RNA sequence: AAGCUCCUUCGACGAGUCGAGUAGUUUGGGAAUGCUGCUCAAAAUGGGAGGUAAAUUUCUUCUAAAGCUAAAUACCGGCCA
RNA sequence: GGUUUUGCGCGAGUGUUUGGGUGUAAAACCCGCACGCGUAAAGGUGAGAGCUUCGGCGCAUCAUCGACCGAUCCUGAUGUAUUCGGAUGGAUUUGAGUAGGAGCGUUAAGCCUUGGACCCGAAAGAUGGUGAACAACCAUCUAGUAGCUGGUUACCGCCGAAGUUUCCCUCAGGAUAGCAGUGUCGACCUUCAGUUUUAUGAGGUAA
């Protein structure tokens, strides 16, 4: 669209990063994640890390998990494998449970400079309702 | 616990007479049903077929002690000359006769504003 | 539920710190008044009543008279020197009443008693 | 004058009141939720209120019909700020 | 007091402000136990965004085939205190059920219910008083209430109607769908169309 809803600054940066990459990379992956950027935070659910640990199973525990939303601790989950993920915002039991697996915790700027048109990422959405 | 011999010694103990051949109908005027009242209900939930179902046992019951006054000779048919007093007041009636009255026109109301 | 005139019985509460500070005043009055003591009194530990709350335990009226006869304080001094006593209350058990024994004669190893004169 | 201890000695606790019937009034409240008027009118290992299907009302918990008492609470009025 | 949506913090948790402590004193700062609400008490196949070492991996969601449970329908195990229990195989089963939590608090806007309730506007009724002389007046309840009138305050821009289908029952009416708009998902000129053509329906109707 033309504007995001967000008051907040810092995902405004994010929204004029991501805009140039859409624009000037022919990555459908900097699209899809601009136009998570601009959505609210209703259609974005939280991310659960036993959603994360079930998709990072056949080839892709080699890969790093983008997440447009907040990735949330689960107790259901004894175990946490190692897992590099990059969000929005983590939650502080979620992010210490990541660290302490060995894994890695990233923002979407370390993501846009890492992976420039998002190489061997896996994008996952949260549960609707 | 169930005690059997000692529910029937006891019975025993507190039972009349019940023979057809030995003590009339109207001594007793008890007469128990052949069906056993648990097959006409399927389900104990449904208040329609458990009262047809009740209602089915007491016009059994009804029917055979019509039969056997009437073998008696004992007098069974209530008559209009016979005016007694009545188990609720006539007030009541008077009340019930009045929510009769007043579904007739609630009902006869709505069928002549469909009319209308 | 508005059905009565709630108008002329609204509670408004802008006097919540003006009467916080009169709480606070008459805490300092009390303790102007008792100087060296304790502006409480002493109050044994009670177990709550109902199967919902018997895991935990609160603070009790008084002290029962057998309590207070087993920790070695008499029953009349007891009120003068700061311990609340409660003749209702039976022990019932023998682990409330080693309960507050022992929080009696926590009080006496932590109290100094002045002489009268 | 006073507190405690001990015991081959004692230990008095509120009646036209409870309660039953009945008519009002009131309550979320027919163990009438409470009160009042009329008629009758108690007890003493008693009386009140609860718990419980559990084998019979087992058990539990208090003492009515005499009285006093600060604080936390209310406040369109009084003396002010 | 409910409900929808935008922003924000924290997030299976969240909410300091009843209260306590503190203060430069109705501010700001801190929080001991509760309490409210919520959470607790992973299968196959096919599409599918995205990624790809070009071999494939496949979010959310949907369809379909399966799995488990509260409870229901029989078959009725070892066993059983000897009158209790449900093991195996079967059912066109349900659910506000499970199948890897989404909520709590706050702000802004809109809507609904109740309070005077967008503003003004009866006849009345009740309570308590004032007078007379063959009911009247005064104050309050009371900003009473019912319908039905009148009125309802700057500008510009963008989008823009209906006066109908169906159902039920008061008569004094609502619900549903339609016309207008918003968000999400799925494709994307694939597909769609108040249209022609081809075959086709009732008219072989005219000639």
């Amino acid at each position: 669209r033309k504007a995001p809803k967000s008051d907040n600054v810092y995902l405004k940066l994010l929204v004029k990063l991501y805009r140039f990459l859409a624009r000037r990379t022919e990555a459908p992956f900097n699209k899809v994640v601009l136009r998570r950027l601009f959505m609210s935070r209703i259609n974005r659910p939280p991310v659960s890390l036993s959603r994360i640990a079930r998709n990072l199973k056949n080839g892709n525990e080699k890969k790093t998990v983008v997440v447009v939303a907040t990735v949330t601790d689960d107790n259901r989950l004894l175990q946490v494998p190692k897992m590099e993920v990059a969000a929005l915002r983590f939650t502080a039991k979620a992010r210490a449970r990541i660290e302490a697996a060995g894994g890695r915790t990233l923002t979407l700027d370390q993501l846009a400079l890492e992976k420039p048109t998002g190489a061997n990422t896996l994008l996952l959405r949260g549960p609707k309702n | 616990i169930n005690n059997k011999e000692g529910l029937l010694t006891a019975l025993r103990r507190i039972q009349l007479d019940i023979n057809p051949k030995t003590t009339p109908f109207s001594f007793h005027q008890s007469v128990v049903a052949s069906k056993r009242t648990e097959d006409s209900i399927p389900q104990i939930e449904d208040d329609l077929q458990r009262e047809l179902a009740f209602m089915n046992q007491a016009l059994e019951a009804a029917r055979l002690g019509r039969s056997l006054l009437r073998k008696e000779g004992v007098p069974f048919t209530r008559p209009t000359d016979y005016f007694a007093e009545m188990v609720r007041t006539d007030a009541t009636m008077e009340k019930v006769k009045q929510k009769l009255i007043e579904e007739a026109t609630a009902k006869k109301a709505a069928a002549e504003a469909r009319k209308q | 539920h508005f059905r009565k005139h709630w108008q002329r019985r609204v509670r408004c509460h802008f006097d919540q710190p003006g009467k916080k500070v009169t709480r606070r005043l008459a805490r300092r009055a009390k303790a102007a008044a008792l100087a060296p003591r304790p502006v409480d009194k002493l109050r044994p530990i009670v177990r709550c009543p109902t199967v919902k709350y018997n895991r935990r335990t609160r603070l009790g009226r008084g002290f029962t008279l057998e309590e207070l006869k087993a920790a070695g304080i008499p029953r009349l001094l007891a009120p003068t020197i700061g311990i609340a006593v409660d003749h209702r209350r039976k022990n019932l058990s023998e682990e409330s009443l080693a309960a507050n024994v022992q929080r009696l004669k926590d009080y006496k190893a932590r109290l100094i008693l002045f002489p009268r004169k």
